[PDB]
């Protein structure tokens, strides 16, 4: 959507490239999961409330 | 099945995954222009000697 805004004639051209979009999505999902894990690990030390 | 497609595997482990988008397709098409009726004077440039 960022690179080829709702244009099939552009998505087709993008598909001729590699798996760059999948790689970027993987990286950003990993970043988000890492941030959630950091927040969980810093505060949820003791589980009893 | 879409998750299986984007994950490139026949078995999906437990978790939450991101698949495609939900881009809303337009219902129909509108075109708006000023109501200019006079044809452009192309006879004074083409039909000239
Ligand atoms: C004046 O210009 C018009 C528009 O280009 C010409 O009229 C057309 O000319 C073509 C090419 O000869 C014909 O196929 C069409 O049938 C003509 N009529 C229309 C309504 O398109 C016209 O020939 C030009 N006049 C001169 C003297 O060059």
């Amino acid at each position: 959507m960022y690179i080829c805004g709702d244009s099939t004639e552009c998505s087709n051209l993008l598909l001729q490239y590699g798996s760059f979009c999948t790689q970027l999505n993987r990286a950003l999902t990993g970043i988000a999961v890492e941030q959630d894990k950091n927040t969980q690990e810093v505060f949820a030390q003791v589980k009893q409330i | 099945s879409e998750t299986k497609c984007t994950l490139k595997s026949f078995t999906v482990e437990k978790g939450i995954y991101q698949t495609s988008n939900f881009r809303v397709q337009p219902t129909e098409s509108i075109v708006r222009f000023p109501n200019i009726t006079n044809l452009c004077p192309f006879g004074e440039v083409f039909n000239a000697t």
